[PDB]
């Protein structure tokens, strides 16, 4: 009946303390095709079937990221260097399957309704860090302007582990968590 | 196939901070190809300032920030016909360069039926990484649809182009079944308790 196919692309800077960001990525429906590392030129499919189905040249991405830096700078200027109020992150924890002891899982970490985009998460098994195999996605638009953002980590269940997702926001007095434990 | 994108404009210039700036350009299929509507949206911050629809032919102010950058965008005829041919190169393009893994893409459920309670009071079916995200998930009681007692979270996005949805049946001969309608699957699956 309906699709809708986005090429969404952001370009934001902080002072004090000082930093850049900028992200160009395609999306269908509500999920995403691809993302371009910046720095590398390289264009990022979000599942490797896709990169085999088709391709995109990561270098028109830097094209636009000239531009739309430009962009930022002339309309910080056209609108007086005005600002918004940040909007802290909800979070939302939750296996990707039915959980059943010893079977390996997915924790899924969602953050929604934020501004700006830019939010780290930490994922902590009985209170200490995991990293080892977790994948981050970059950020998704909402029709309110607003951010969401995926994190996902492997685990395997076993009766009494307690899980937490941690989110910092740009700019809050400090992190937003959320746990989980195993039925 | 190679997949296309779409240039921004480029508007005309006039302690902590923190600025934003931004573009999306959407097509919108409906039945295909058959209707395509382009949509550039020009944000800075939390507001959109402009936009350009196909439909129209011309920008749109959202927002008095943007209201100058339509006019000065609007008074460029070459630029604006630029903009109709993202309907063609970019919509319609792409449309088929990702048609077959993106419209044609099919992902079974995977189906499990639980107790929760202590005695048994409520039936989860716990339905898992299908796609696409329209599914229809019914609880039968001795081949009747029960539909009372029926509680259903939303379809949630697991952000991996995959979704999930519990169905819990409120009950106390008796045989249950929830049933699973989907676009992947030539028949409905009937996972019994």
């Amino acid at each position: 009946r309906r699709h809708v196919l986005l090429q969404a692309e952001f370009y934001q800077r902080s002072e004090g303390p000082d930093k850049a960001w900028a992200q160009f990525g395609f999306h269908f429906d509500a999920d995403e095709l691809f993302h371009v590392e910046l720095d590398a030129a390289q264009t990022v499919w979000r599942l490797p079937e896709f990169g085999r189905f088709a391709s995109f040249e990561a270098q028109g991405a830097l094209q636009n990221m000239a531009v739309g830096k430009q962009n930022l700078e002339v309309m910080i200027s056209n609108s007086n260097r005005s600002q918004q109020d940040f909007v802290t992150p909800e979070l939302a924890l939750f296996p990707a399957e039915a959980v059943s002891l010893e079977e390996p899982n997915v924790l899924i970490c969602y953050a929604d309704k934020f501004w700006p985009p830019v939010a780290t998460m930490e994922w902590r098994r009985n209170g200490a860090v995991v990293s080892e195999g977790v994948y981050d996605s970059v950020y998704y638009g909402r029709p309110d302007l607003l951010f969401r953002k995926f994190s996902y980590l492997p685990f395997v269940p076993q009766r009494g582990d307690v899980y937490s997702c941690a989110v910092r926001h740009w700019g809050a007095e400090g992190p937003v968590q959320r746990m989980w434990e195993p039925e | 196939n190679k997949m296309s994108m779409s240039t921004m404009n480029m508007p005309m210039a006039m302690s902590s901070a923190f600025f934003f700036c931004g573009a999306i350009s959407e097509c919108h299929y409906l039945n295909g190809t058959e209707r395509v509507r382009y949509l550039q949206r020009y944000i800075y911050n939390r507001q959109q300032y402009a936009h350009f629809d196909s439909d129209v032919g011309k920008f749109v102010a959202d927002s008095p920030l943007g209201e100058p950058q339509a006019e000065y965008w609007n008074s460029n005829a070459e630029l604006l016909e630029n903009r109709m041919n993202e309907v063609d190169r970019f919509c319609r393009h792409n449309y088929g360069g990702v048609e077959s893994f993106t419209v044609q893409r099919s992902v079974e459920p995977k189906v499990r039926v639980s107790a929760l309670q202590p005695e048994t009071d409520r039936l989860a079916c716990y339905v898992t990484g299908f796609y696409p995200p329209e599914i229809e998930v019914k609880w039968f009681l001795n081949g009747r649809e029960e539909t009372e007692r029926v509680v259903s979270t939303d379809v949630m996005q697991n952000g991996d182009w995959t979704y999930q949805v519990l169905v819990v049946l409120e009950t106390v001969g008796d045989s249950y079944v929830c049933r699973v309608e989907h676009a992947s699957l030539r028949q409905p699956i009937s996972q019994a308790w």
